[PDB]
DNA sequence: GATCTGGCCTGTCTTA
DNA sequence: GATCTGGCCTGTCTTA
DNA sequence: CACAGTGCTACAGAC
DNA sequence: GTCTGTAGCACTGTGTAAGACAGGCCAGATC
DNA sequence: GTCTGTAGCACTGTGTAAGACAGGCCAGATC
DNA sequence: CACAGTGCTACAGAC
């Protein structure tokens, strides 16, 4: 037949279900048998090595506040709530790994490329075992309309938040100078195929308390982990890695939870600057990165010992949005996604107010503002080919911005000289979008990259002159930040589209075939068999059967 | 003895299942707002105003002269009432806030200016402690106790999170009963005083504290460790002698057994316990009527308002008193799609 | 190295993608390979069997206005429409099979069973094989929110209908002398597993227009058909069929629409008696039934040519309210399954108003009808595990109908008379509920059968009796069909529920699943291949494959 | 010649992409609407009044003499003028059923009584037809001519579904042009003669006919056959002799090619042809003014209302007209979710 | 002044 | 008579 | 410059 | 000269509910 | 004495938008 | 008395 790992991999990574699986399995054994697949049970007990809770490992130095035990499996996520009536409700399930052993799992899975990449550098063995660095993007999103189960308790909301990591590099150092060393970098971390789930619950984003109860324990073992170097015996001996975790790939409604920013249509538009609107309206494209972690501490601090006796209007002023002490740090870093959707849903509006003239006459009714979406998206149909849309999704945001759906929307206003404006728009555009979201414009996109200040510059003096009426006193976040902040990021970084909310985001689509096919399904299960079996379409291990050498 | 059925009009979103009404110079404010304030109101604290059914939420706006309060969920609430030098104050601690942790720091909160028109500005003055801090506690109670004739306050019960050596981000969400060692605060200056005794076995929460007359009476709680909900009541006397706050304590004959109770005065001294709980499933329906004398404290079950079958049968409860015999209670509601307001209210009053 | 069609039967059986297939192909292939599993190009030329329009046959006497070609395969149901911008627009994309080729394809892969229930019964197989019977429940029911793709054209509206049948039985009557005779008889009707998909469209249930223009083809084919007898050649014989066709499965809205009524809450509720609202409140267990095809079409030349010229309110109650033009022909009968969720919903609401005291109060305020809601569904989530819903799905009909699911509501009411009287109510129901949920309650439930007109006549005197407040002037459709016309329909037909639109309904679920997994996928070819993909998922030939005979 | 926009206040699910407008004894009522008639108005027909752009549409009830109708999609309408013995008529034949279908049967339709309150009540007539019937039809046009002096009818035009023999459940839903003869319909008694025709080789269908003075002249419209749109236009004269009513026709050499035209009268006899397609793809703007005289039809273009850019855009548009110079029209729009109304309307008006 | 009939709102029911 | 605050209601925006 | 598909048709390569 | 695997083709599904701010003004307390 | 297939367990997903009828009453037009 | 699952754990049967 064929070996357990094969039939593993080849029932995870098609989606088939266990009894999907079985059925087939019962038929090809009895029609001309000489059964080929392996049963259920003997998967089953191939699967204990390739989910964590296994492969043994140590910290030097030892974690702060986390127990040393490394064999523990799937946790229920409430993680010792006491369920008495009388305290806070324990409603909500979830269930994660413990960090720290969903990380060395995840790890030892690559054991195959890192020692591949090793090889390739042709670099020493022996030697050079521990300067080693891991840079991990975490990313954690909302899920809604999710429906729920009856059960036998407890109640639970609707919705689901899903948090997740993946491993972006791998990289060396010793024995000193040489930069750090790339070893192995994800190749598409955009792919569901790569993304790790760490813990589900059901919870809605927007009641923090719950959300910080759940997520409390993982936010201690990240800070708890950034100081320790972990031990890992690999290739056959201990080697020591260092992790740096980028947080990168939130929404940034859920950015400004965590930071406790007040969202999100709030005076302050920038999460990474102090502007407000009217003075990101002024000077769009000059702006410094100030806001991080340490300083929103600071600053939640004045706003509560407020020490000079500031009234509120303008304490507000003095600490710049801050109402709220964050509970995480994520990386001062831009989203690709919503960037993407956020300018396509502008300029679906330009667009819609330029049908009809509307700065000649400002004050437009419902009625003409119905009517102009309806003619716009009837042409849009006719000749772009898509369909009128509830809500913008950044499928439809690709081929909303393109120079073609421009030029069949610049038939639309009479206007010759809007045309020009809006068709340059456009172009410019273009001309920067590739800047954030390719993965590494370093190469890939250099010459838009060396001119994207200028390019924007251009872009936000169009605006300000024959687009003012709408921008007055008013920005979205995202043209901002897109205006302002990236030449800045992809400095800091290099990559703006790399660490993106796709992998997360995307993945939520498996959750929800997941949900369905492979769960329980029940209450109290399920969530433990949508993960565990969410971590094995994730591993490497599996997928490199997929090719069998083409 | 009755009670009538509430409309939470808008904003029904603000209620979360602890909370703390504070009554002081008629009006009373809700505090504890869910979740982190937004900026429809940042103060954080709402005036509560009943008005034909109608349940109406007001946004205050503290003093400038004021630090700002973080919505904490079950603190110790202690009225201390007006004289010189500056009334009248509600001592607010700790609680704990909208991110998970207990904030061990005491607040004082306090009227300001009115109204011009039908407004109230309030100032919160967080105060330093030295000490022998009190360990970060929550569902602890505080009480207001005066010995010839210097004002001092006393701090007990409650929960705490696992010391940092047993934490583990595994037991991380666990709790338990900190330790029984009352603390003796002075309003100011900012020094708490830590004593222990050996009538106190054990930490109780939820222990509904009576306070007059330099004594205070715990009626039952909730210990965690035996889980039994003490029949047993107690009482303890301090009195202020220069230079030392010497205390002592009695356990009673009977004590009620209820958890989470809701004290509405009524007359000088006299309460009106509801009662949140009997026992870990069942709630206390029977409604109680507790007074206190200088001979010790009296108590006498009073006829309980005919519940609708919906409180009756509602698994969980709580809400806060509005003083003066009248008091709101909430009764959360599944149902589909959303209401979107989470919770019945009912208003009740004695006599 | 399996049989083509073996490994077909796993691919459509345990729903893999032709590209999750192929994946699975080449990876046990490359290793250990000694490939196993068959390439897709020779799966496509392996179904090409099972399809429709493969096997020859033909009618006697030759059908009228249907071609008689019989190699016609997924058809495009636009039939023709000219599509001129100047006539009424083709809005609408559906595809169907050719009627009859359907059907010889679905008894063609019945041949396999006929055969071996035809030597079961040891009637000689070579005689007597003219006189066969062959009976086919239709049924029709639509589908809501699918998204439309953006896709090229046409423009088309969201909702979805799906046209299928299932082949019930089929018997024989030769020489002469004995009944019919019973050979094949479908096992579990209600499977998903056997509906076979007929006509797929796009278009909403309420415009009347598109729906009869695309459905008129497949009723002409069907009223043409019943004239004619089949000739087929099976077991090696040419033999002869003739088919009863029986609509039962549409729901309640769709008879009403497709007849001519007047949807859904008029005065005039019975589907198959003419009597009015108020007059089946005050008798309610005695009714004869009436409505019938010919009878309403009459019925309407009477409405329109209107020879007695009464007024608009008389000549509607002359009709006994049919104010248009039935087309399709269905039979007299009730469907299962919303009579099961409409019954429910009805005790819902009793239990709603038993919870407060409303004969006591007879004037209700809003509040506390919401707040009787909540008390309810707090009861039914601590005992029952329920959890409430928006629209009532059967299975939680099936978990409310129970008595001691009204036991954990007879504990909310105070009153002890009442609190007895509505569980003496419900165990009326459980005792009356089998007769038309059952298959054949001619056998499984005899006793129940025979007491149930005097069960009903018990349970509508208890109605009248203390709850008239709500049942004055008002009953619910399903409460009188199922109080009135039950004992008259199985006494008919035999046995309902059988009948029920379950058998339809479950299979929307594939059209889902179908619509995502198979898709092809582009607005033009995606109805032809999830009508095909579907088709190959109902067939015996392949589900015989899968049991692999223990 | 303007238009204004116009919102379809509540209900406009009514509508439907070809439909009639009756404009008689002053205001004009709708006729046809999606599907099958609804209790609401159970007569299908409704009163339009247009007032402060809104356009409202209302319940008409038939006498109980009178038959009721189907809710036709594509009819001929011929608008029988005051006369003896009993004006005003409206002769309806005989458009597509709801359910789908042609229907053969003839329909007279008129005013009866009125208001008490602004409300009319109407009859409709079914005529039995003695013939010689006209096959079952639709889009064909029908109208009203007088000679010496009594008064017939004239009806050409129009498709029907393919034979019945000829027609399979695959090419069910196609159509053809039925065959080029016209049926001269006395309105009373029910005779109804068929006559060829050698100078029209052709059926056509949409095309909008205008009568004057016992001549009717055809406006251009689409050929099925050849798929051409003719620029000829063409004119027959009606002879009604004892007893015998021959008929002679004549070929003109160019007129306006067009389909799906809205005819407004205007003057006396002059309508402007409000346009419709002029191609499979492109549809007219310009808006054409037809006078009728004896020498013959004069034509002139008009200058058209500048259209907003959503109809000069818009994939197809219909409407009707409600006499005197003013006309309705209908765009399809989209959006989501549903708007709901699937038309945006505009009504326009000469001078 | 004061009907009638609509018209909408509200109101609920009954189906999906 | 006439403020001020609070009110909703609306009129928007921005993110999801 | 998301990414893994979604089935079928042609169009090349393989004994 | 059949068999076999892969690129064309156009397109999906996962991105989904709240809050902030600004102006009006009517209600209603304060004098 | 390991290997293997099947029944316990509780529960899902497909049942998801319109219309009818009743009473009041304000608007609004005759008269 | 819808029906085919949904994965795992025990609990029997098989060389
Ligand atoms: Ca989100
Ligand atoms: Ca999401
Ligand atoms: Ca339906
Ligand atoms: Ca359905
Ligand atoms: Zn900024
Ligand atoms: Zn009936």
């Amino acid at each position: 037949g064929l070996h357990p790992a094969v039939c593993l991999a080849i029932r995870v990574n098609t989606f088939l279900s266990c009894s999907q699986y079985h059925k087939m399995y019962r038929t090809v054994k009895a029609t001309s048998g000489r059964q080929i697949f392996q049963p259920l049970h003997t998967l089953r007990n191939a699967e204990k090595e390739l989910l964590p809770g296994f492969h043994q490992f140590e910290w030097q130095p030892a974690l702060k506040n986390v127990s040393t035990s490394w064999d523990v499996g799937i946790i229920d996520g409430l993680s010792g709530w006491t369920v008495s009536v009388d305290d806070v409700p324990a409603d909500t399930i979830s269930r994660r790994f413990r960090y720290d052993v969903a990380l060395v799992s995840a790890l030892k899975d690559l054991e195959e490329d890192i020692m591949e990449g090793l090889r390739e550098r042709a670099l020493d063995d022996s030697m050079c075992t521990s300067g080693f660095t891991v840079v991990v993007k975490e990313s954690c999103d909302g899920m809604g309309d999710v429906s729920e189960k009856h059960g036998s308790g407890p109640a639970v909301p609707e919705k689901a938040v899903r948090f997740s990591f993946t491993i972006m590099s791998i990289s060396i150092r010793l024995e000193g100078e040489d930069d750090g060393i790339t070893i192995f970098q994800e190749q598409k971390p955009n792919s569901e195929l790569s993304c790790r789930p760490l813990c589900l619950m059901f919870v809605d984003e927007s009641d923090h308390e719950t959300l910080t109860a759940i997520l409390g324990p993982v936010v201690a073992e990240r800070k708890a982990m950034m100081e320790s170097r972990l031990i890992i015996s690999v290739g056959g001996l201990l080697r020591s890695f260092r992790f740096f975790f980028r947080g990168t790939g939130y929404d940034e409604k859920m950015v400004r939870e965590m930071e406790g920013l007040e969202a999100s249509g709030s005076t302050y538009i920038c999460t990474l600057c102090d502007s407000t609107r009217a003075e990101a309206s002024q000077n769009m494209v000059l702006h410094s990165i100030t806001r991080s972690h340490d300083e929103n501490l600071e600053r939640y601090e004045i706003w509560r010992k407020n020490p000079f006796s500031e009234s509120a209007d303008e304490l507000r002023d003095r600490v710049k949005g801050v109402s709220a002490k964050p509970f995480m740090e994520t990386q001062p870093t831009l989203d690709a996604l919503h960037c993407d959707i956020g300018n396509a849903t502008e300029f679906y509006k330009i667009f819609q107010d330029e049908i009809g003239e509307v700065y000649q006459k400002p004050n437009p009714s419902r009625e003409e503002r119905r009517r102009w979406r309806s003619t716009l998206d009837k042409q849009l149909r006719k000749k772009m080919k898509l369909k009128p849309v509830m809500r913008m999704n950044g499928n439809y945001a690709r081929r909303l911005m393109t120079r073609e759906a421009v030029e069949a929307v610049c038939e639309l206003v009479p206007s010759e000289e809007r045309r020009e404006a809006l068709l340059k728009l456009m172009d410019l555009y273009l001309q920067m979008k590739p800047v954030w979201r390719s993965t590494c414009p370093s190469r890939d996109c250099p010459d838009q990259l060396c001119q994207y200040s200028y390019n924007s510059q251009q872009f936000a003096d169009l605006l300000s002159s024959m687009f003012k009426y709408r921008y007055d006193g008013k920005i979205t976040n995202y043209l901002h930040k897109t205006l302002a902040h990236v030449p800045e990021i992809v400095e800091r970084d290099g990559s703006i589209g790399a660490w993106a909310s796709e992998g997360n985001e995307s993945g939520n689509k498996l959750f929800r075939r997941f949900r369905k096919m492979n769960a329980r399904q029940s209450k109290t299960f399920e969530l433990e068999d949508i993960l565990k079996h969410h971590w094995l379409y994730t591993s490497k291990y599996l997928q490199k059967f997929m090719e069998a050498h083409k | 003895m009755s009670l009538q059925p509430l409309t939470a009009v808008n904003c029904g979103s603000l209620v979360q299942p602890g909370f703390s009404l504070l009554d002081l110079e008629g009006d009373v404010y809700l505090f504890g707002q869910k979740g982190w304030p937004k900026r429809s109101c940042p103060t954080g604290i709402f005036g509560v105003r009943i008005k034909k059914g109608e349940l109406k939420l007001r946004a205050i706006s503290f003093s400038n002269n004021s630090s700002y309060l973080p919505p904490l969920r079950c603190p110790a609430i202690a009225h201390f009432e007006a004289q010189d030098g500056k009334p009248e104050c509600y001592l607010i601690h700790g609680g704990r806030t909208p991110n998970n942790e207990l904030s061990s720091s005491l607040y004082m909160l306090s009227v300001d200016s009115r109204g011009c028109n039908r407004k109230v500005t309030l100032r919160c003055e967080e105060k330093e402690l030295v000490g022998d801090v009190p360990s970060a506690r929550y569902g602890h109670t505080l009480s207001v106790i005066n010995s010839r004739g210097k004002t001092a306050c006393v701090l007990f019960g409650g929960r705490s999170y696992m010391p940092p050596t047993e934490r583990t981000t595994q037991n991380w969400n666990s709790v338990v009963d900190c330790p029984p060692q009352v603390y003796l605060i002075d309003l100011e200056f900012g020094c708490c005083t830590a004593h222990t005794l050996p009538e106190l076995t054990d930490g109780q929460s939820f222990h509904v504290a009576l306070a007059r007359q330099d004594c205070v009476y715990f009626l039952g709680g909730h210990i965690l460790s035996s889980d039994c909900r003490p029949s047993r009541l107690i009482r303890l006397h301090v009195e202020l002698l220069l230079g030392s706050p010497v205390l002592t304590c009695t356990i009673l004959h009977e004590g009620l057994t209820i958890t989470s109770a809701i004290a509405s005065p009524i007359g000088y001294h006299e309460y009106i316990i509801f009662g949140g709980y009997q026992s870990e499933t069942q709630k206390r329906m029977e409604c109680t009527y507790v007074g206190l004398d200088d001979v010790g404290v009296h108590m006498e079950s009073r006829e309980p308002p005919q519940w609708t079958s919906e409180i009756s049968h509602s698994r969980t409860w709580f809400g806060g008193s509005l003083g003066k015999g009248t008091a709101l209670v909430a009764i959360p509601s599944e149902g589909n799609p959303t209401p979107p307001e989470a919770y019945h209210f009912y208003q009740v009053s004695f006599q």
